[PDB]
């Protein structure tokens, strides 16, 4: 019937809902720095903008090797063990802080990267101090990461959105009070955000501890009872679940870096739009990514529950609704594609040139989203090694030169960018194809051999 | 600031030339680059005008159809092309240097003129070919003022290209020595001559010469000159 | 544009003008040049009115009306030389005629003599004959060539010398062609010449 | 066209006296008017020249510094003012016109003279 | 060319006084700084103002005291108030604009005007 899939449909939703929340108002911070540095010239607004291109990827590249916790914690608890689960915990912040210890590295190196650029003094001695003022939030990142990720582990969403939503709210008033040297406070022109983004970090990794510590609902657990130890043999076993997620958002990044270095020879009217474009389709793709996440805490409950038929109605039910809710943002886009082009400039060319690319745009959200609740619905499965390999293969080799062939190169009038959003949606397409096959294969598998598999 | 000419020399009429301005010790893209010629004897002329881009570009009329004029801002170099010469483009050419959008400013109130200018380099349209000159005596008539002044001259005729000079007495004399500017022959060809107002009783009874010397043809030929 | 004044003769330490004619409604605010016998022009005076960095405050434009001037505050001994004006137009741009400041002096009525074709020429087959004007002033003069009383014309091309350093006074040349089977036919050649400082033309002949 | 030349007498040394050429016929404000003058049993050499409006006057080696012309194109009068005269100077001065333009020394018409003589 | 545009200047005697507007279209110009520079004949371009998207005017040092640079946003534009002028300011004024060309990029992008002449003289 369908009273019984529903059911599922109205949980998911309910754990899917407050995750978006809590990741709209992760951007808030960056996009609240820019624009409050651009009220007192336009040397800070583009130096602060530099510091946040560096910042970000570094920041996700580490983030992405502490969500493999996320199945880890979930799993044991659909189990019903629970006593395990102050052990993992304890093992997964280990990791956090030694996780930092490569970035501080090479955020230290920006220098070099910066006279790499061809970027003037004036503003390269503040975007300096920018990144030196932020660099002191990546130990108080990570772990409110891996605190936020036992929270989701524990089929408990709330309290993320809550303390992001106040993070931000705190952000606002904060950065005028050391951007505009006021109450006693240094003048720090373009290194007040700076030091505003790491004192809000700080902040809401205590309020969370101090939430964690009194809450009535985690009573159960007993977290912060223990002072255990580090031990190599099994803190492994953590790193090599992690890894390949972190790979494969290092090389779409690389991906979408390299594209634009092969956009540069054209004109650089074409590169605004091309630019323009590429962050819009950045900014709906939370969508998608929030429903994945809610997948991958109730795919990995089943599991524990020793249940099978609860994993494949979830993991099916995720990505109807993953396919629904690209569709309508994809129709919500192709409609509207005149004012948001007006928020974003102001020249009519780029405007006229942007209206274009909007519409392969829309393709492009209709197809990761598929893509990506596939992909979160493997990580449900504990199989972080397939979406590696599957996605590199779909992204490197058929993404990139199918874009160029079409670009450049003039065979079968060359094409400007279309050429290489028409690379980007090959790929895609030939990802979703091959991920979908892979969980087929591993859907279609014995009761003892997909809960073997599973339980490693 | 420097600019500097380059490319200019003899060429069979209904030829082709091009000429070079190399710019350098500015910013290119500021400035537009005026070329000017002047008639050997005459007034100043303009010719064609370039700013740093092929968008702006205008002629005189007098050579409107038959002139191209481009630039090359990678190396600070702007081109005239010359074809179809005709026999009255014999000149000189100098390159100079004015704002860029010229025609938008100027005003009945505002002129900006032209700031630098190269030396320029000379162009000359053959009809005939190289030559040495030939030497002829003016000889100082026994009549002509016998007792006071007295005038001795020196012809050269048909020779080819121009620069030439004559000497009296290697050097040695410089009293009253004229010599008249080289004028154009109807025939192709140079002419000249020089005369001294050397006083009279026999000259000095030295017998004075003529130190011609064309450095084309390498001919250094003595002419004796006396009367009769 | 026409320059109305087309020579000056001024001495060391006079005030001089110059006046340039904008012939047309086309005024654009004229830029005065200078150029020595040889050399590249150079600026003076730019917008009509404003004065080149590097130039001494002798110099200094004007207009009248719609006719614009440059006065000089005392002339010194460098500046000597010629001055053109610069009217630009709606695409092009166009120089005066140019007028040439030449130094004061006495006037001297010149010298004539007359030379004989060289025998040598002879045998060549064209004969050519030359009569000169020495050391006179101005430099406005007036060579007539008359063969047998016939007024001959279009045979005869003249070049004149520049101002001498030392006196400052010209030298003329006229010099007439004639082939061979011509001059034989002939008797009398006779070279007439006129100036201001003559009260009556002098002529010089020779009888071949 | 008629020349008629004025203003002379006898004159002591280093005194002053101002000619005048009464022109008709003719407008002068076209052409130059030149000055000349002839000793008794002498030639006629030059003494002045007074071109147009803005062109200047040329003076002779001799009558350098202590004559003076100046021309009246409105009365059609030239006028010689002489100072600081010598017994020297005694001379017939004779007027001219020049016909040409370009100031070529073409000269076509005299006045009749005037006796001038100095002597203490 | 098109951005920018210049209008104002004209003939003024020394000791008198103008004001130069520059109008700018196709940019944010609440996100940019702004300039004015010159150029006589035979020197070569230099600064002569700037104001920077929220006040903090950079005079120049031969310049402080007698030109008051101001920019106002409901209609986008800047201006110039030259007060008593002098025969060395006669040049041909320039307007100059930097900042972000949309929301979404990281570099700056510079526009030109083509100038408007200023000459002081009797």
């Amino acid at each position: 019937s369908v009273h019984r899939y529903k059911k599922e449909a109205s949980n998911l939703i309910k754990l899917a809902t407050p995750v978006l929340i809590a990741s709209v108002a992760q951007t808030g911070m960056g996009f609240v720095d820019t624009i409050m540095a651009g009220g007192v010239s336009a040397i800070d607004m583009a130096a602060v903008s530099i510091a946040a291109s560096i910042w970000l990827p570094s920041i996700l590249f580490g983030v992405g090797l502490l969500m493999a916790l996320v199945p880890v914690v979930a799993q044991l608890n659909g189990a019903g063990r629970q006593h395990k689960i102050p052990f993992e915990v304890h093992q997964g912040l280990i990791l956090a802080l030694l996780v930092s210890i490569p970035i501080i590295a090479v955020l230290f190196q920006t220098q070099f990267i910066i006279r790499f650029m061809d970027v003037e003094e004036a503003m390269a001695t503040k975007t300096v101090g920018y990144m030196h003022a932020v660099i002191f939030a990546v130990p108080a990142y990570l772990l409110f990461q891996a605190l936020r990720s036992f929270t989701d582990g524990m089929s408990l969403t709330k309290p993320a959105m809550v303390i992001g939503f106040i993070g931000l709210l705190l952000n606002i008033p904060l950065n005028w009070i050391f951007v505009y040297g006021k109450f006693g406070a240094p003048e720090l022109g373009g290194v007040g955000c700076g030091v505003a983004t790491a004192i809000v970090y700080w902040i809401m990794l205590l309020l969370l501890l101090f939430y964690i510590v009194t809450s009535k609902r985690l009573a159960h657990v007993k977290v912060f009872e223990t002072f255990h130890k580090p031990q190599p043999k099994e803190l492994i076993r953590l790193f090599r679940l992690g890894f390949p997620v972190a790979a494969a958002l290092f090389f779409e990044v690389t991906l979408f870096a390299v594209v634009a270095l092969l956009v540069a020879p054209l004109g650089s009217t074409v590169v605004a739009a091309h630019q323009v474009a590429l962050n819009f389709s950045s900014l709906v793709f939370m969508f998608p990514m929030s429903i994945g996440a809610a997948v991958s805490i109730r795919v990995g409950h089943k599991l524990g529950e020793q249940d099978t038929k609860g994993a494949a109605i979830a993991a099916n039910v995720g990505l109807m609704t993953g396919l629904a809710t690209a569709c309508i943002t994809a129709l919500l886009t192709v409609l509207f594609r005149e004012q948001i082009a007006l928020l974003y400039t102001e020249n009519q060319v780029v405007v006229a040139l942007a209206m274009q690319l909007l519409l392969f745009a829309a393709i492009y959200q209709c197809m990761d989203a598929v893509q990506v609740v596939a992909a979160g619905s493997l990580r449900g499965y504990k199989d972080m090694t397939a979406i590696f390999h599957r996605t590199f293969i779909s992204y490197w080799v058929l993404g990139l030169p199918t874009g160029y062939i079409l670009g450049m190169t003039n065979w079968l009038q060359p094409l400007g960018a279309k050429g290489f959003w028409l690379g980007f949606i090959i790929g895609l397409s030939a990802a979703a194809l091959m991920l979908g096959q892979r969980l087929y294969w591993l859907q279609k598998q014995s009761d003892d051999v997909q809960l073997h598999l599973a339980a490693k | 600031v420097q600019l500097v000419e380059s490319g200019g020399g003899l060429v069979q009429p209904g030829g082709s030339l091009r000429l070079s301005c190399a710019a350098s010790g500015f910013n290119f893209s500021y400035y537009s680059i005026h070329w000017v010629r002047q008639a050997p004897g005459k007034g100043l002329e303009w010719v064609a005008y370039i700013s740093s881009s092929s968008s702006y570009t205008s002629y005189a009329d007098s050579v409107k159809g038959r002139f191209t004029i481009s630039a090359d801002t990678s190396k600070n170099t702007a081109y005239l092309q010359m074809n179809s010469l005709r026999a009255e483009d014999t000149a000189v050419y100098y390159c100079a240097r004015g704002y860029q959008y010229w025609q938008y400013h100027a005003s009945w109130y505002w002129n900006g003129g032209l700031d630098y200018w190269g030396q320029g380099t000379l162009v000359t349209v053959s009809s005939a070919s190289t030559k040495g000159p030939s030497v002829f005596p003016l000889a100082p008539s026994s009549k002509s003022t016998s007792g006071g002044t007295a005038a001795l001259g020196c012809l050269v005729k048909d020779y080819f290209p121009e620069p030439v000079t004559v000497s009296w007495n290697s050097g040695a004399l410089t009293s009253g020595v004229h010599t008249f500017p080289a004028v154009l022959q109807s025939s192709g060809l140079y002419s000249l001559s020089s005369v001294v107002t050397v006083p009279s009783s026999s000259l000095g009874t030295q017998t004075y010469i003529c130190n011609v010397n064309h450095k084309p043809s390498n001919t250094k030929v003595d002419k004796k000159v006396e009367p009769k | 544009m026409t320059q109305s004044p087309s020579s000056l003769s001024a001495s060391v330490g006079d005030r001089v003008t110059i006046t340039c004619r904008a012939s047309q409604s086309v005024s654009s605010a004229v830029a005065w040049y200078q150029q020595k016998p040889g050399k590249a022009p150079k600026l003076l005076i730019y917008s009509a009115s404003s004065l080149y960095s590097g130039v001494p405050s002798r110099f200094s434009g004007s207009r009248s009306g719609t006719d614009f001037t440059l006065t000089i505050s005392s002339l010194q001994p460098e500046d000597f030389a010629t001055y053109y004006c610069q009217q630009s137009s709606s695409s092009l741009i166009t120089f005066g005629q140019g007028t040439k400041v030449e130094i004061k002096r006495t006037v001297a009525a010149p010298s004539v003599f007359i030379f004989p074709p060289s025998d040598s020429q002879l045998k060549s087959g064209t004969a050519s004959v030359v009569c000169l004007l020495n050391n006179f002033y101005p430099r406005e003069a007036k060579v007539q060539w008359k063969v047998d009383n016939a007024l001959q014309s279009g045979n005869s091309q003249e070049s004149v010398t520049e101002q001498d350093s030392k006196d400052s006074t010209y030298s003329l040349s006229s010099t007439l062609t004639l082939s061979k089977a011509d001059y034989e036919k002939h008797k009398v050649y006779a070279c007439e010449v006129t100036h201001q400082g003559l009260s009556s033309p002098v002529t010089k002949s020779f009888n071949r | 066209v008629q020349l008629q030349e004025s203003g002379g007498g006898l004159v002591q040394p280093g005194g002053s006296l101002r000619l005048s050429c009464a022109a008709s016929g003719r407008t002068i404000s076209r052409y130059a008017m030149s000055w000349f003058r002839q000793a008794p049993g002498k030639e006629r050499e030059f003494v002045a020249v007074a071109r147009r409006s803005g062109d200047g006057a040329f003076y002779a080696d001799s009558v350098q510094g202590r004559f003076t012309v100046s021309r009246d194109d409105a009365k059609n009068t030239v006028y010689l003012q002489m100072n600081s005269l010598k017994p020297e100077d005694t001379a017939v001065y004779y007027c001219a016109i020049d016909s040409d333009t370009f100031y070529s020394g073409s000269y076509d018409y005299w006045g009749q003279g005037t006796q001038v003589t100095v002597s203490s | 060319q098109r951005q920018l545009v210049e209008s104002g200047g004209g003939l003024v005697q020394p000791g008198g006084s103008l004001r130069l507007s520059c109008a700018a279209s196709g940019i944010i110009f609440k996100i940019n700084d702004m300039g004015w520079f010159r150029q006589a004949p035979g020197k070569e371009r230099e600064g002569v103002a700037g104001i920077t998207s929220g006040g903090r005017t950079n005079y120049a040092d031969s310049v402080k005291g007698r030109f008051i640079i101001s920019r106002d946003n409901v209609k986008n534009t800047v201006y110039l108030q030259m007060n008593s002028l002098e025969p060395e300011d006669t040049a041909v004024y320039y307007c100059k604009s930097d900042g972000l060309i949309s929301y979404a990029a990281s570099q700056l992008s510079t526009y030109w005007g083509k100038g408007t002449p200023v000459t002081v003289s009797s």
